């Protein structure tokens, strides 16, 4: 039962705070998320799902995706789904939230220096040596150790910035996707859907325009132009009491979701790999 | 406003880019003009357009009032046509 | 060899330059956003007219046509985002292609209406070739002349591949 | 009797056109097949079996809103590798006549097609044939009077409606591609009015929009267009260039150990297209 | 032009 709740390896050193950790279970799964559904929900907006693209008889091929939490009138930071290196320290209130949790997101982000000055700062905390730094080591391993498998440089051809028309030059989204981190670059993978996928000379287009946006401040739920999609979402009183005991029902509903939809995906003479 | 700052700390700057922004607007405006100079302008406008007219303007003006912000013949004449004052001469 | 295929780039380069004054057309605003339209060549539709198109081919050798630009001074450990830049623009090219080839008969009606002559067939693809190699020059101009002799790169090769063969699948398929 | 005099009863009423379908020859018995879903007084006249069969069409709801508000919305069946006539998703009065093979199907059917689209000259040649065509006097020209009368009751239920929304300020509806900067729209309001007024209720209820301003709020629903129309008429086709993968999974292990219980998008693709206006509610 | 190629 391999936990993989990352931003779960977070305990309350403080004797006084008590870390409930009530997050999705989902983190037991072995899928290629290294972050169960409600911490995906808290810190990135996103909601975990999944795609089929072949369903027929037994090819199953069920692409993931995660959807947006972002209206159609936030901007800015607001927006900005996964923060770039340069501005992920202001899109999330790091001081509004545990120094554990802080530090899970400076090795992510490979803020040393962050890191260094966590610990320091924990260094004069009254039961520093007991159990705060076994904390520290405790939190630094687990988060390292995930670093370490996401990357798979330790011991293909999806291009998301290449969708992009009307753009007037440059891509450099992939830029970005390469100078984040493995965890990073394994999270946009899992949860972004390349608009497009090639398979040995075949192409299925999903969306006839993609929904998430990459510059350099990041993975962003913006358009690619125009307005924003639109995205909407016992303690019995006096009001829950009901009155006397006394229209498209019949049919099935289509979401109104925004699933991350962007980039193209190339897949050379490999036929339908089902391993 | 910043990348036409990018030009200088102009004074008025703000003012500068709502002026860049309606005179690349009264570019097209003047295009549409003259496809449409030989037509025959109606005593009274089209109702199904002036509702459309209508509608969007009141996105616009929401758009642009919640953003808030900060030598004088040609000046003034082309600002009196800015402000959609067409008493402009 | 590659040498060849920069003497290629320099030549379609000067080519460009030559029969952009030869023929006088020299649409070079426009570019790969999308589908073109004879709106942007009326005039110069015109000056085809005068010539008789049949010597064009119905398919376009994307491969031969892109991978001189893939021979740049990547080297330079400055900027990958040139090469992302380029593959950005080699597969809006390849989309290109692949629409100007889907709705080539709308573009037939199109040039139907601009200059209704028995050329048109051929009048389409000219202006979708020449519109793409004012592009083409653009993007020339974008670049600079860092060609070296010799340069490989898989991915840019694999891409081009991938993009090319359904560009060429779509050119076929223009049945007659 | 038992009734009061006259009285017009209240009950049900089947709504899809097509289930009128009856074989003129009485000896021959038929049974035309009816989704259930025709007997809900909704803005669909035709039911879910005949949309399927006949236009390459799925019904389809989309919540809006506080007060959650459900549009009516169609989707696409066609997919991706269909070509040509198959794209046609809603023929045009100009090739309704071929897209529809009216020859394979039914004379009561043809004649609805007849009507449906204002094809008088061949409504009229179906009811001098009928007329000289079979025991008419018996019971086949009773039969054809019934059907004749039931689609004409839908049409004129229909139309009347369908001007008053046309000619109406409140409520403003454009079938085109908002992406005016796109040539496969074209004048799609004009085509829209060219169809009829009942073809053109049922274009409204399939089609959304890809923007709706309600008052002073607009929703995007899409950043592109799911379909187009043209001559032809309602074409699922993408405007901008390769078409949209339509797997098509129903009617016509690792993997899920880890996708368990989970929440799935679906693949079908929604009808959206062209602007659409409201003052309040309405609702 | 359909037969001049
Ligand atoms: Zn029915």
């Amino acid at each position: 039962r391999v936990n993989r709740c990352i931003f779960a390896s977070i305990v309350s050193f403080d004797a006084c705070i008590t870390y409930k950790s009530p997050c999705s279970p989902d983190a037991y799964h072995d899928d290629g998320w290294f972050i169960c559904n409600n911490h995906l929900i808290k810190r990135f907006k996103m909601s975990k799902m999944v795609l089929p693209i072949f369903d027929e008889d037994d090819n199953q091929f069920k692409m993931t995706i995660a959807r947006h939490l972002v209206g159609n009138k936030e901007r800015g930071i607001k927006r900005i789904l996964i923060p770039s290196a340069t501005n992920y320290q202001d899109v999330f209130n790091l001081n509004s939230m545990m120094q554990a949790e802080q530090l899970i997101f400076h090795l992510i982000y490979n803020n040393e220096n962050a890191v260094n000055t966590i610990c320091d700062n924990l260094k004069y905390t009254e039961g520093f040596t007991s159990n705060t730094q076994r904390v520290i080591h405790s939190v630094y391993a687990t988060t390292k150790s995930i670093l370490d498998t996401t990357n798979p440089n330790t011991f293909e051809l999806r291009f998301f910035d290449v969708t992009n028309a009307r753009a007037l030059r440059g891509g450099a989204g992939d830029q970005l996707f390469n100078n984040y981190s493995g965890f990073l670059q394994n999270l946009i993978r899992r949860a972004v859907a390349p608009e497009y996928l090639q398979i040995d000379t075949e192409e299925l287009r999903f969306r006839n325009c993609a929904t998430c946006i990459i510059d350099e401040t990041g993975l962003v739920a913006s358009v690619p132009d125009g307005p924003e999609l639109y995205n909407p979402i016992n303690r019995l009183q006096i009001r829950n009491v009901l009155k006397f005991e006394g229209t498209l029902s019949g049919y099935e509903e289509y979401p109104t979701y925004v699933p991350l939809f962007l980039g193209y995906q190339i897949i050379n003479s490999e036929n339908n790999f089902l391993r | 406003r910043e990348t036409f700052n990018v030009f200088g700390p102009f004074k008025q700057i703000d003012f500068m880019v709502m002026f860049v922004i309606k005179f690349n607007f009264l570019c097209d405006m003047r295009n549409f003009a003259k496809l449409i100079d030989e037509l025959v302008p109606n005593k009274q406008p089209n109702m199904r357009i002036h509702s459309v007219l209508v509608m969007r303007d009141k996105i616009v003006k929401l758009a642009f009032s919640n953003l808030q912000f900060q030598n004088t013949k040609h000046l003034q004449r082309l600002i009196m046509l800015m402000n959609a004052n067409y008493n402009v001469i | 060899s590659k040498d060849i295929v920069n003497e290629k780039l320099q030549k379609i380069i000067v080519v460009t330059d030559g029969m952009k004054r030869l023929y006088e057309y020299c649409n070079c605003k426009n570019s790969l956003e999308t589908l073109p339209s004879a709106a942007n060549y009326g005039s110069l539709l015109k000056r085809l007219n005068l010539y008789n198109l049949d010597h064009i081919e119905m398919n376009v050798n994307f491969y031969e046509l892109l991978f001189p630009l893939t021979l740049y001074n990547d080297n330079d450990n400055s900027d990958k985002t040139l090469s992302h830049q380029l593959v950005n623009y080699i597969f809006l090219a390849s989309n290109y292609f692949q629409n100007c080839a889907k709705n080539f008969n709308y573009m037939r009606e199109t040039f139907n209406v601009f200059g209704p002559f028995k050329q048109i067939d051929f009048m389409v693809m000219f202006v979708i070739k020449f519109n793409f190699l004012c592009d083409m020059r653009n993007f020339a101009k974008l670049i600079d002349e860092l060609v070296p002799n010799k340069q490989p790169n898989m991915r840019i090769h694999s891409v081009l591949v991938m993009r090319d063969k359904i560009v060429k699948l779509a050119f076929s398929n223009l049945q007659f």
